[PDB]
This record gives C-alpha cells, sequence and structure tokens, in this order.
C-alpha cells in the first residue's frame, strides 16, 4: 500500500466464528436529521 | 416421543467414524436433527 509493506488481515474465520462474539470492526454510527414542518414564506417575491 | 433418543445411548462414545469438519453455531439449526 502506497510505498510501504503493510499486512491484510481478517479475523473472523480463523477467531470470532462459532462462539457467541460479535467481530469489534462491525460498528455503529449516528447521524441526525432535522425537517422544517409548517414555515409559511414571509412577505417577499419567494412564492412564485 | 423421542423414543430414538433412548435407543443407543446419545453421548455413548465408540470411535469416530468421521469429523463434522464444520465447526459452526449449532444452535442455529435446531431443526434438521430429530
Amino acid at each position: 500500500v502506497g510505498d510501504k509493506l503493510v499486512f491484510l488481515e481478517a479475523l473472523e474465520r480463523r477467531v470470532y466464528q462459532a462462539t457467541r462474539v460479535a467481530y469489534p470492526l462491525i460498528g455503529n454510527i449516528d447521524i441526525t436529521f432535522i425537517m422544517p414542518m409548517g414555515v409559511f414564506q414571509a412577505n417577499s417575491m419567494d412564492r412564485y | 416421543s423421542d423414543r430414538i433418543a433412548g435407543l443407543f445411548n446419545i453421548p455413548a462414545g465408540i470411535i469416530p467414524t468421521g469429523n463434522v469438519l464444520s465447526t459452526i453455531e449449532v444452535c442455529a439449526h435446531r431443526c434438521i436433527f430429530d
């Protein structure tokens, strides 16, 4: 990779299989959405 | 029922004829078994 020499490992077959443990690389992310509801366009030329 | 579980003693180790070669989580497929 790049110019260096690195490994390429995925452990979920030798370890973490057939046991009741979760592979710690499957993570959760949290994103919040917002939505303006009921807003009305005020005094302008904005409802064309 | 399960008369078959009682024909021959379940854990009675005679000799492994083969090796199941899988090593998976068998709690899932509980139903393909008598």
